RNA sequence: GUGGAGCCGCCGCAGGUGCAGAUCUUGGUGGUAGUAGCAAAUAUUCAAACGAGAACUUUGAAGGCCGAAGUGGAGAAGGG
RNA sequence: GUGAACAGCCUCUGGCAUGUUGGAACAAUGUAGGUAAGGGAAGUCGGCAAGCCGGAUCCGUAACUUCGGGAUAAGGAUUG
RNA sequence: AACGAGAUUCCCACUGUCCCUACCUACUAUCCAGCGAAACCACAGCCAAGGGAACGGGCUUGGCGGAAUCAGCGGGGAAAG
């Protein structure tokens, strides 16, 4: 399809997109603002240390009630968290971006992540059962995430 | 990359302390693992069935205070993990722990 | 490698409970092939499925 | 409105921000006044509290009902290895307060001082003062180094002394020196400053700073108890049993119209680990520890004039949670702020007192070195095995 | 700029004629909020197999509970 | 098996996986379960709540009464 | 008389009801991986005094006023239903 902000040079740029996939929106938004502008082999290595809880993800915007961890000092912040389901869905797609790069005849040793956005998908619902005969929803909030990779040279 | 084998004393009574009555034997095996990944230094730790029985021989809340183990660093095969070493932590029974120290065995 | 059916049919043909069945867990893919009772009585005779005898409750004391 | 029954305040508002203090080593907030006529001397000293015992002393207080009898007193003992003077700081006064003029450090500084200047000594290249030592020996850096003592002597009016502790002499696992900065309150500033250039990188013992029955002050950080509730942080009265939502809480935390929770009300937060200064702690004994190997080191602490034994003040089994004392020590009457193994700065008193309870002499008659790790009932191991006899300990010889 | 098949001015005529509110109706979405919470009835652990993938599946061993007015074995009503 | 007992507690036959999740930590406040020196209702609207007493054997049992009761009154001793 | 999960006063024994609180345990709360609501919501949120629909978050005159937040808390929001 058509993305947000077509890159300045499409010959030496690669891209991926993942639609309608079930993560939390808010935690995936903030593991993507950690790796924006980051090189792919650093981003692939940083995302492993989130799932192994050796290096965290600072929660900068959607941070209501998010507790504090010492690994958030590298980011200049206080609050941080380690979303492992979110760090696998945009690591399984970061492989897809370097799977598309070698089909486009591009070098992966200089690919950086220029553009990455997460925005919301339609919420799919199920319902819970509260006091006094009441129903209230467990609405799930999945997301469309979307990324551009560019060689620097 | 060694294939060596050593045998140790573990006092479990020191390493679990102030642990609850229903978590007292289940911790006692995730303190044997944290020993063997500290000592043999590998994340892959296998223990066998005859050592599970020796810790659980007295229920959960009554752990035997001290056990005599042997640790075998070995290697793996058939599309293994990117770590190729693992430890088989197995059990040698003893009757008396006094004057027992960690010897290197052949 | 679900062995729920072979667990169920054995306790019906051994006339025992589901609890008292089958030491020797090595032949899994052999006894997972048996999906009949006529097949399961062969595995008894070839010794891959045993009765696992009754727990002691001595009235000695 | 008019409570019907008057009670006083729970807690003191003088210590109000019940905060984790920003220091582990106690800061001297105000040093004792210094006069030129009086001899030249230091004023504070660092020590590490080891534990408590008690004592038996012959009281001498005419008029009381205790006079000329034996009294037990609970004493704490504080192991103080001799300090090493490292640097000299001058302070010139402004109409905005005191201001640091400049500092001169010793020629070659110790290795455990340098460990204080790093949060990671292992990942370091230990490069501190490598370029500052070279100016004591390069002569261009040296004839201006003597210039900074003459401008020190001319302008600044109060000078202090940077010293540290010899953590090699203690059973702790710490090895970082505690670097203190203490004030010389002696004569005039030229004799006050030539008294410190003479003794850079040289040891200063404890008996040269303090004296026997010379009443001092203890400055420390309190026993940290954590995040504790209202009835333990402020000792507020518990509610009766029937109370819904909670027993151990303060009920009315204010009126309607002040419309804000006042500062003067009791509520939950961090209890302990606060900076406090005790006043008027009497010294009973300045002991010296574990001398020469020519004949014997000699343990010989806690052996008063009536005891006459080969005792030493470290109790039978070693101090609980501290270790085994090999150094010079100070013993102080009463409780003293801090856990064991905790730094606390001993300090001469600001105020003068005569008061006939200070300034009195004391003669100890007994120090029990019985085991504190339970109910000890023996004192020296020979006194135990003389009473106990032989056991199954040898069983071959 | 999108969009892809109809529409508008003037002279008269005719109304189901113009919204910010009605604890308005129907539909949609926020902040609260990745927060409250996923805490009644003691309890799990080791190896293995299948697998892209196992705290939860199956199996083997150990530890436990229901303890014959049962967490066992059969039915009526109801469910289909 | 214990016991007066289809009481409670512990196992066998036969079941089950701790009741819609796990991991680490052991602060406050709670909810549930306990102990407490000296005093013993001084607490409070009120002994609320909790605690004492408790099985059985041999003794011994008052006022009152519709002469049936009260009554395991009360108070005692013993138990492996 | 007997009998009351009935109302009441006193006495013996008993005791954390209290003097005066303390400590221990389990499940939480807390931190994390996964999953995730609702109430409520003009705009919003530091005070004092004044005037006012006579008791202000806003107005007037003063006091003053730094990002983002985490555990609690029950003064207020003349809090919500
Ligand atoms: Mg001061």
């Amino acid at each position: 399809v058509r993305y947000s902000l077509d890159p300045e040079n499409p010959t030496k740029s690669c891209k991926s997109r993942g639609s309608n996939l079930r993560v939390h929106f808010k935690n995936t938004r903030e593991t993507a603002q950690a790796i924006k502008g980051m090189h792919i082999r650093k981003a692939t290595k940083y995302l492993k240390d989130v799932t192994l809880q050796k290096q965290c993800v600072p929660f900068r915007r959607y941070n209501g009630g998010v507790g504090r961890c010492a690994q958030a000092k590298q980011w200049g912040w206080t609050q941080g968290r380690w979303p492992k389901k979110s760090a696998e869905f945009l690591l399984h797609m970061l492989k897809n971006a370097e799977s598309n790069a070698e089909l486009k005849g591009l070098d992966v040793d200089s690919l950086v992540i220029e553009h990455i956005q997460v925005n919301k998908a339609p919420k799919m619902r199920r319902r819970t059962y509260r006091a006094h005969g009441r129903i209230n929803p467990y609405m799930s909030s999945p997301c469309h995430i979307e990324m551009i990779l560019t060689e620097k040279e | 990359n060694e294939v060596v084998t050593r045998e140790y004393t573990i006092n479990i009574h020191k390493r679990i302390h102030g642990v609850g009555f229903k978590k007292r034997a289940p911790r006692a095996l995730k303190e044997i693992r944290k020993f063997a990944m500290k000592e043999m230094g590998t994340p892959d730790v296998r223990i066998d069935t005859r050592l599970n029985k020796a810790v659980w021989a007295k229920g959960i809340r009554n752990v035997p205070y001290r056990i005599r183990v042997r640790l075998s660093r070995k290697r793996n095969e058939d599309e293994d993990s990117p770590n190729k070493l693992y430890t088989l932590v197995t059990y040698v029974p003893v009757t008396t722990f006094k004057n027992l120290q960690t010897v290197n065995v052949d | 490698s679900m062995l729920r059916l072979q667990k169920r049919l054995a306790s019906s043909v051994l006339r025992c409970g589901k609890k008292k069945v089958w030491l020797d867990p090595n032949e899994t893919n052999e006894i997972a092939n048996a999906n009949s009772r006529q097949q399961i009585r062969k595995l008894i005779k070839d010794g891959l499925i045993i009765r696992k005898p009754v727990t002691v409750h001595s009235r000695a004391r | 409105s008019h409570r019907k029954f008057s009670a006083p305040r729970h807690g003191s508002l003088g210590f109000l921000p019940r905060k984790r203090s920003s220091r582990h080593r106690g800061k001297v907030k105000s040093f004792p006044k210094d006069d030129p006529s009086k001899p030249v001397h230091l004023t504070a000293f660092l020590g590490y509290k080891a534990g408590m015992t008690h004592i038996v002393r012959e009281v001498d207080r005419p008029g009381s009902k205790v006079n000329k009898k034996e009294v037990v007193e609970a004493v704490t003992i504080v192991e103080t290895p001799p300090m090493v003077v490292v640097g000299i700081v001058g302070y010139v006064e402004t109409p905005r307060g005191l201001r640091t003029f400049k500092t001169v450090f010793a020629e070659h500084i110790s290795d455990e001082c340098k460990r204080r200047f790093y949060k990671n000594w292992h990942k370091s290249k230990k490069k501190a003062f490598t370029k500052y030592c070279k100016k004591w020996q390069d002569e261009d850096g040296k004839k201006q180094l003597e210039k900074d003592f003459s401008s020190m002597k001319k302008y600044c009016q109060v000078i202090r002394v940077i010293a540290h502790t010899q953590m090699r002499l203690l059973p702790l696992r710490q090895k970082k020196a505690h670097l203190m900065e203490i004030q010389v309150n002696g004569g005039t500033v030229a004799e006050k400053l030539d008294w410190a250039r003479e003794r850079l990188e040289q040891q200063v013992p404890v008996n040269q700073v303090f004296g026997q029955d010379e009443m001092i002050d203890v400055i420390g950080v309190t026993k940290g108890k954590g995040y504790k509730g209202v009835t333990s942080r402020w000792h507020t009265k518990k509610l009766p049993r029937k109370t819904h939502r909670g027993l151990r809480k303060v009920a009315c935390i204010g009126a309607w119209h002040p419309a804000r929770v006042a500062f003067s009300v009791a509520r939950a937060g961090q209890k302990g680990y606060h900076h406090r200064t005790e006043i008027n702690k009497k010294i009973y004994k300045i002991g010296q520890g574990y001398l020469i190997k020519d004949g014997k080191l000699i343990k010989n602490n806690a052996s008063t004039d009536y005891d006459l034994s080969d005792k030493s003040i470290n109790p039978l089994g070693g101090f609980v949670h501290y270790g085994e004392v090999t150094n010079d020590f100070v013993m102080l009457k009463g409780c003293v702020v801090g856990t064991k193994k905790r730094v606390l700065t001993l300090r001469k008193s600001l105020l003068v007192q005569t008061k006939r309870r200070a300034l009195e002499k004391i003669d100890l008659k007994f120090i029990d070195t019985t085991s504190k790790f339970g109910h000890g009932r023996f004192q020296t191991m020979e006194e135990k095995k003389a009473f106990m006899g032989p056991l199954k300990k040898d069983r071959i010889a």
